């Protein structure tokens, strides 16, 4: 998990302003810019979703700040719960599926490498993340692109939705990870300034 | 609580929620603590004429709320047709017992001095308004702090301070008028302009902020 | 609000008491019954 | 429905901007930008106009149509006369806001002139119209009143006001207008029970009125005064009547007449101890009571005349009997039961 | 020990407290997407399961909450809580297929037609698969019907009343009827069995009702009713824990929740 | 209120005595007639939402919606008058299916 | 405060990790196929099926008690 | 009234304040679908209570 | 990837006086005629509520336009045909845009400013007006920024 | 008030410009002027339309709130759910209280739930019970096969699935009807007379399309619910209810009504021929046999009515319509009503 | 435009914004596998936002 | 210090929380009472009975292998 | 003053018991006893002072609390 | 449930410090054990009530 905090001065009130889950990016200018260093090039530090917003103050010391924290989308999946629904049915008269896992929620992922299961699990339930985005999703902000892993050593996989009950998306991306032999993390793109990687 | 005010030569109706309450929108909402029909503020006097309770034009008062008021649909009901009942609402009524205002000004700190009175006809005084006001701060004046079978600490140690003259009893007394003056929490501040001694008699005033 | 203890009427918001009974067809269910 | 000004200042923006290429800046100062904002004003001031007059219609405006009055809380208002020593020689001058306070002690209401009066070179007498600054019925005042100005002058001898002030007005709820309204619509029916029951309550000295329905014949008596009907009252609501009674049925009207009931009744007491005058007098003003509330064309159930009995005390009573009544007691429609004689025994 | 104070009767049941800011020392205080659940339920004590017995559990959730948090659920434990048709039919299974579960099959042709009862369609399949076929003299003997008779199937008569009010009249032909009761039961289920069946509306409980009466007034009532009736007759806790549970915790986003160092009282 | 009263109070407010030809004063009298207008317009629509004075498009629904429709040539005020009247029939009476016989002769 | 931003459940604080994958206990399921070759099930959870992997019968399956 | 309806309610019976309750919860849970009677109304439901408890809307009562 | 269409619309979208200030022409845009023969052709699909109570629906058809005047309802379907085809790509499948130019959505709201003025003389039939005098405006912006929009894409 | 269009405002802006001492001004299009004025006249086009729209909405609300007369609230959809089982059942079953019934398709995700206990008897292959749509709308009126699942059901069940569509469901009363409603009120203010019985049977909101049959010195009022029959003490409540409007001295009785069953055997002509399918016509018999339920009393078999009402569905689609032997409105007398009839589609 | 597209949306039926929610994730899914009427592009999506409600571009708006 | 004064077992320190609650493994129970219709028994722990609740014999009870 | 047969359990162990019932209502569950009946009780009370007669042995065998007739 | 010595010598002061809990002690302490080796028979006699 990432998480990042910002200070606030207590000029305007922000806790009628700042709704939570807003997406907030920074900029850092290392040095001068007429010097024609090679700092000058406005490098994102982090980007990250809001989840916390606070009024504090220490009234004896006769001062007060705001304080908002977030995560760098991790938020997202961590709160996706994929629960379990255990009374329904789902039949149909005189007509039945031929695979079988159907009817019932169960949802099969199968691919020959990492990169071919994480798509295929990313991309299950990325676009319905609907927000309040006036402009788009995560699937717009997050490349997660330009993955890879050891086809030729693994073969083919059958992972399951349902391997943690009513656990997180990141629970059941730790499995698909298989940790230590394949590195997972999130961080800022440089190759594409301004928006997320999943790597 | 509200503030009070007068229509102005071809003032529009816009320009008064303006100035008061910032945001020109309110207008709408404030209509009807005036009750006002359309024509809201009319020019003439002739056309008051026409139906002279439901408009405000020039020379006419008005009614401004305060902003948290202004949205009370209570205030809106209540502004609306008591008008001029406003102030003698919000300072309040009473029985009047100054019967002889003459008299009590011969005997202050002695008991029985006081006695309700009769005006109109075949019913007991009462007093309204900013004279409710001097009424009541002029018997809790005239009361010495322990002396009402009730909430006591009410009324003044005036009876208490007859001193030698000098000018430290004077600030003494000064300084117990203010407390009494400003314990009803009506009252603002009150403030002395002059103390003045003739002998064995004082004299002074004070000057007392009441709420609008 | 004072009066009666009331409290804030916006404690008992829109979403209160309106609700429905939880089953699936919300997601990825339904992709396959559209016969 | 109606828009605000935010809306309307958007849509002027907008069009403009797709009309005019002449036109950039709208900072607040431009010219343009206030003279659309002055537009938008008006905009907004008709729609609540319109908004205004919608309420006002929804309100009474359907009603109005059909006669009745409505009331706005209108301030009481009259002419009053001014009288002088002497005749004028100037234009003098009378201010609106000018107060005329009462005369007598007892009355503290006051009144204002509302438009400025300019008196004539040589008038002997004026009159004027003012206006009370309390509205309701407390604004009435009798006349021979008004004798007192504020503004006094020399010229000024006296004041009076001829004509009493009548236009007090009192505005009530959009509820007792709408049951006026409504007790004229129900007026309104015709050739039923419900409505012949009206319209016959609707003379004096007409109360419990009973009427007995039959496919043949249609008959109404009452008890309307002092418990007995007379022949001219009779003959005055047959001629009312003939606007209710429904077409080609017959319409017959009648006295009401009574049963006098005897009665002599025994009632065992567990407690013997406890009897005396005033227990079997009370007991027989009961009896006498219930017997004499009985609704017209009620029979005499002995069951109900057993339960009233019984029900004074259940712990005093244990036995009761009646020596002289059978049955229950059938009674026509317009007969009504009444107590003749009544005697109590005890056992 | 009292029921949670987030209902809403409840909540105004607690007492008020005030205190301005003039005692405030510091505040800390803030809104928190720390808690969040979509779907809530009150399970029962957790012997009883879903694969063993009787409904296992009934959650509660909005459509629009899922769509941030998808299937989001927040579980808690609560300790405290016709003779050709017939013929056809057994010719279309087969000898073969029917002699394989006869107490089963035998199920399906009596849920068909509620005419037959089990045990009258467990025999005339015995008798089909022994002898090979069923003839009219078998269906006969296995229950008293018309089998010489097609025009039911099509059309079947009326029944007004007066057709009743005929038929009692033969079915109660001499007053020692009433009085004798051995011959009034074979009367007057012979009267049931034709009523019920030949005509368009047939009902046991509205026709005994009928006859119970006529039988009682000796066959002629105080009122024409009588004749009317057959034919005016013929023609939580869980879901209660689990809405209020969503109710309390679905509003965890939005809500305020600190420390606050006020005055010393 | 009217555009007058309101508008930018650095602008003028009448006719220029220097020129005779005035393009403000001319887009500002257009304006505030326009406005003035349907000001008129608007305070007489009151009279429409009332069947007392409905005349017109709205006497006919007002007709409409009590079931009585509008003859063939016929006025406001008559059209006004039997939709007030339809509803007094007093139906029954004798009396009452005399008046009913006089309105149809 | 903005270091305990991590996994988490409960309504008593208590870090996630790699023992609340492992289950407690035992679960029960029902027998949607059997490998008749193998005699070897793939039992069904509610919305999961255990057992059933690439291999038909024999390199992968449920044993059955004998 | 309010301070007289906690007097009214000491005499009540036991069947009677659990028939109240029992009432309370049945308003509450199908809910979403300076005292001076002149020139306000804060004090409306403090009457209404007195005037139910003296009058019986049900056993015990109801808010 | 084709949203499915109401079957109002679908059915509404297959098929003396002049003002003195605009007049219509009686052109369709390249961008539209596709459009149009594809619908013609290909079997689109279609929804079966109808729940949304606006646009067409009880307006278009309920008014007597249709039959009184149906050059004027072959105005008010090539708007609603020029007013699909705008839409059509910017939601979904944006490669129909490059045949799109100003010209076709000039003649548009000349079109739109005729039957709207013709229009005005019925009492009973604002209804249609009010939303497209909102619509007239909503041409205009997209007048004034479609150049610049195929350059940006 | 009267209705003024941009032209004409425009015109009238330009003639007070002109005539406002004002020649330099031109009012060639795009100019700024010109702009301005156009889009001031449309503002008050917009208020005028805003105007009449509220007139019209205050028409609406004025008769609303005058006399106590007002529409009802719309009526929830129901109807019949068919349970198929693998196996007749060994014992007993019973079904939890509150069971809900839902469907898969996207188009018709709305709700269902049972208000009453049912108990699937042992031997029974098949179990039927009622079901009330949760949401108040016409969304409820689903197509066959439509509500193909169920909530906390067991294992023994193998298919959930309606039998026929709903069509009971019904939105917010119509307009035209509330208009009819309340005629018949106007009219039935004078009382005894026909229409004032009318009104006074009308009413009740069980009841739905009385007759009154008015001879001499003997009204009779054939009355019906939606079902066609009448309960005693339904009866009982319109005889009370019109016993304040019945006229005086007269006799009133009442003998609710007596069914009438035809059969139609309609044939339809349908255009697609790719989509004449049994489901079509298992929605066109539904439709019919609803078209002969919820008719009113004494009122001839219209045959044009029922063809309109049938090519309601589908313009297009549907081509033509014939009949074999009603082609003859069949007159029904004042104690007749059509509500039973067996429906035979025969496709050209 | 933002004004009365929220206008728009308020006047649609339960059932219409239900089913615009289903077009929007149907579109989501097809993803893949200052302001000023003139010279601006920030202001595209209010002009095509207004339109799918004069025009019924499936039952209810899109974005 | 003050606020150790919490909920706590063993000799070293350690959370005691609804993890506890929760029984590890198997254990073992001598069958006192049989539900002979049902075949569900209910079993008796040294000092505490399972199973046996107000349900005599369906609802509830202990399931037997097969 | 339950019905008959509601008390349909022991809520113990039960092993031996297959089921509990009662044939009879429960009557002598009883409020607090009015003014009017102590008064009664009182006038008895006063009039059985005097022991050996019949109103005396009524008042004698009433004493105890659960007798009622 | 604790009394103890504090003092740091060094900076010359020392207190003692006192600690409990509201009436949690008793439930908290009181555990109720399992005794695993008792008949309790009696001769000929026996309860109905099983446990």
């Amino acid at each position: 998990s990432s998480v990042f905090q910002i200070n606030m001065a207590g000029d305007t009130y922000w806790d009628k302003l700042v709704m939570a889950n807003d997406i907030i990016r920074i900029f850092i200018t290392p040095n001068d810019d007429p010097n024609d260093k090679e700092g000058k090039q406005e490098r994102l530090i982090q980007v990250g979703m809001v989840s916390q917003v606070s009024k504090v103050g220490s009234y004896g010391n006769d001062q007060t700040q705001f304080r908002i924290t977030g995560q760098s989308f991790v938020k997202p999946f961590m709160k996706f719960g994929l629960g379990v629904i255990q009374e329904v049915q789902a039949v149909l008269p005189e007509v039945g599926w031929l695979i079988d896992g159907d009817g019932d929620n169960e949802v099969k992922f199968t691919g020959s490498s990492a990169h071919e299961v994480m798509t295929g699990i990313i991309r299950r339930f990325i676009p319905y993340m609907k927000y309040n985005y006036t402009e788009n999703t995560i699937d717009n902000y997050l490349d997660y692109d330009d993955l890879s892993s050891w086809d030729e050593f693994e073969k083919l996989t059958e992972v399951s939705a349902f391997t943690n009950f009513d656990g997180s998306l990141k629970q059941l991306m730790d499995m698909v990870t298989a940790r230590p032999f394949n590195e997972l993390f999130f961080k800022n793109s440089e190759k594409t300034p301004g928006k997320a990687q999943l790597v | 609580r509200f503030k009070k005010h007068v229509v102005q030569h071809e003032e529009t109706m816009q320009a008064i929620a303006q100035r008061y309450y910032g945001d020109v929108s309110y207008w709408i909402d404030l209509v009807e603590h005036n009750n006002l029909k359309y024509p809201y503020l009319v020019e003439t006097d002739e056309e008051k004429m026409k139906d002279p309770e439901r408009l405000a034009s020039t020379g006419d008062t008005l009614i401004i709320p305060i902003e948290s008021d202004l949205t009370d649909v209570s205030a809106k009901e209540i502004n609306s047709r008591d008008k001029d009942v406003l102030v003698e609402l919000a300072l309040g009524r009473d029985l009047n017992i100054t019967a002889d205002e003459k008299y009590f000004n011969e005997h202050g700190t002695s008991d029985n001095i006081l006695a309700f009175s009769t005006n109109g006809n075949g019913d007991l005084d009462t007093v309204k308004g900013i004279d409710n006001m001097k009424q009541q701060l002029q018997a809790r004046l005239l009361t010495p702090r322990g002396s009402l079978m009730l909430h006591p600490n009410y009324g003044s140690d005036l009876h208490n301070l007859f001193g030698l003259n000098i000018p430290e009893q004077a600030t003494l007394i000064e300084m117990e008028v203010l407390r009494t003056l400003t314990s009803d929490n009506r009252v603002k501040s009150a403030n002395l302009i002059d103390w003045k001694i003739q002998g064995n008699v004082y004299s002074g005033q004070f000057s007392v902020e009441i709420k609008s | 609000i004072l009066e009666d203890g009331k409290g804030s009427p916006h404690r008992f918001a829109g979403l209160w008491n309106q609700s429905s009974d939880f089953m699936g067809g919300l997601m990825g269910e339904d992709t396959s019954k559209e016969l | 429905k109606t828009r605000k000004l935010t809306n309307i200042l958007s849509k002027l923006i907008d069009k403009t901007m797709a009309g005019t290429s002449k036109i950039t800046d709208f900072t607040p100062g431009s010219a343009s930008r206030s003279l659309l904002e002055a537009v938008s004003l008006e905009i907004e001031q008709f729609y609540i106009l319109t908004k205004e007059n919608i309420d006002w219609g929804i309100q009474e405006g359907i009603i109005e149509a059909f006669d009745f009055q409505k009331r706005q809380s209108k301030r009481a208002y009259g002419d009053v006369t001014i009288q002088f020593y002497q005749p004028l020689d100037m234009r003098m001058y009378i201010p609106a806001g000018t107060t005329f306070t009462s005369t007598r002690q007892e009355y503290p209401q006051q009144f204002e002139t509302l438009v400025d009066y300019y008196a004539e070179p040589d008038s002997t007498e004026i009159v004027v119209e003012v206006y009370c600054k309390e509205t309701g019925v407390a604004g009435n005042v009798p006349e021979g009143t008004i004798n007192t100005i504020a503004s006094g002058s020399s010229l000024i001898r006296s004041v009076n006001n001829e004509y009493s002030f009548n236009t007090g007005t009192k505005e009530e709820s959009q509820e007792d207008f709408k049951r006026r309204f409504h007790s004229f619509v129900e007026s309104r029916g015709r050739a039923t029970n419900k409505s012949v029951r009206y319209g016959a309550l609707q003379i004096p000295d007409v109360e419990g009125v009973y009427v007995y329905e039959e496919t043949g014949h249609i008959t109404v008596f009452a008890h309307d005064r002092n418990g007995n009907l007379s022949d001219t009252l009779k003959e005055d609501i047959i001629d009312a009547l003939q606007d209710y009674r429904p077409s080609g049925i017959m319409l017959d009207v009648t006295g009401v007449e009574k049963e006098e009931v005897n009665v002599s009744a025994t009632v065992t007491i567990s407690n013997k101890s406890r009897i005396g005058d005033t227990l079997q007098k009370h007991i027989e003003s009961v009896i006498r009571s219930y017997l004499n509330n009985l609704k017209t064309s009620d029979d005499l159930i002995i069951t109900d005349l057993i339960q009233a009995i019984m029900n004074i005390d259940d712990v005093l009573i244990y036995d009761v009997s009646f020596d002289n009544l059978d049955e229950n007691i059938i009674v026509p429609p317009q007969g009504i039961i009444r107590a003749g004689e009544i005697k109590v025994e005890l056992k | 020990l009292r029921k949670t104070p987030f209902n809403p009767t409840e909540w105004r049941a607690l007492d008020m407290i005030k205190v301005p800011t003039e005692d405030f020392i510091e505040e800390d205080v803030g809104k928190s997407d720390v808690e969040t659940y979509s779907i809530f339920t009150a399970t029962p004590a957790g012997m009883l399961k879903e694969l063993n017995g009787d409904v296992f559990s009934k959650p509660q959730f909005h459509p629009e909450l899922t769509d941030r948090y998808g299937y989001t659920k927040f579980e808690v434990e609560n300790i405290y809580l016709t003779y050709s048709k017939i013929m056809k039919d057994l010719s279309n299974y087969g000898r073969d297929n029917i002699s394989k579960g006869i107490d089963k099959y035998t199920s399906k042709l009596s849920s068909k037609y509620k005419n037959l009862k089990k045990a009258q369609a467990k025999k005339i399949i015995e008798k089909f698969v022994k002898e090979g076929k069923v003839t009219e003299k078998e269906y006969e003997k296995i229950t008293g019907n018309k089998v010489d008779d097609e025009l039911t199937s099509d059309n079947r008569p009326k029944l007004t009343k007066d057709k009743l009010k005929s038929i009692l009249k033969e079915k109660f032909k001499t007053q020692d009827d009433f009085n004798n009761s051995k011959k009034k039961k074979k009367a007057k289920t012979d009267a049931l069995k034709e009523l019920t069946t030949k005509y368009r509306f047939g009902n046991k409980t509205h026709a005994t009702t009928l006859l119970d009466e006529y039988i009682k007034y000796k066959g002629e009532p105080p009122n024409d009713e009588a004749f009317d009736k057959y034919l005016k007759a013929i023609e939580s806790p869980l879901v209660m824990f689990s809405r209020m549970l969503f109710n309390w915790y679905h509003g965890n986003p939005n809500f305020y929740a600190g420390d606050i160092i006020v005055l010393g009282d | 209120a009217n555009f007058l009263k309101n508008l930018h109070p650095l602008l003028r407010r009448d006719r220029n005595k220097k020129d005779n030809q005035d393009p403000n004063f001319a887009l500002i009298d257009a304006l505030n007639e326009e406005m003035n207008q349907v000001e008129k317009d608007a305070i007489e629509s009151k009279l429409q939402s009332s069947l007392k004075t409905s005349t017109s498009e709205y006497l006919d629904k007002f007709g409409d919606w009590f079931g009585v429709y509008r003859k063939t040539d016929e006025k406001d005020d008559v059209y006004r008058a039997r939709i007030i009247k339809y509803l007094l029939l007093k139906r029954g009476t004798n009396n009452a299916i005399i008046d009913a016989i006089k309105d149809y002769l | 405060m903005v270091v305990r931003f991590q996994s988490s459940m409960g309504r008593s604080l208590k870090r996630v990790d790699s023992d609340d994958l492992n289950v407690k206990g035992l679960v029960l399921a029902t027998v949607s196929k059997i490998n008749y070759k193998y005699q070897s099930v793939e039992v069904k959870v509610n919305n999961l099926t255990l057992g059933s992997r690439i291999g038909d019968d024999g390199s992968l399956a449920v044993p059955y008690p004998k | 009234a309010s301070q007289r309806v906690d007097e009214g309610i000491k005499e009540l019976d036991k069947n009677a304040r659990k028939t109240r309750d029992r009432n309370n919860q049945e308003i509450s849970r199908r809910e979403n679908t300076i005292y001076n009677p002149r020139q306000s109304t804060n004090g409306l439901k403090g009457n209404i209570d007195n005037m139910a408890l003296i009058i019986g809307y049900g056993d015990g009562g109801v808010s | 990837n084709f949203i499915p269409q109401p079957q109002g619309l679908l059915r509404f979208l297959n098929t003396s006086f002049v003002s003195k200030f605009y007049t219509p022409q009686l052109q369709l845009s390249e961008l539209a005629k596709k459009v149009l023969t594809n619908i013609k052709t290909d079997d689109i699909p279609v929804l079966e509520r109808e729940f949304n109570d606006n646009t067409i629906i009880h307006k278009a058809n309920d008014t007597l336009l249709k039959v009184q005047a149906p050059r004027m309802y072959m105005i008010l379907q090539s708007i609603v045909l020029e007013a699909y085809a705008i839409v059509n790509c910017f939601v979904e499948n944006p490669s129909s845009l490059k045949y799109l130019t100003e010209e076709d959505v000039s003649i548009t709201r000349e079109n739109l400013n005729y039957v709207a003025d013709y229009l005005g003389n019925y009492d009973d039939y604002n209804s249609v007006v009010l939303d497209l005098r909102d619509l007239d405006l909503c041409f205009s912006a997209i007048e004034l920024q479609l150049p610049l929009i195929k350059k940006e894409a």
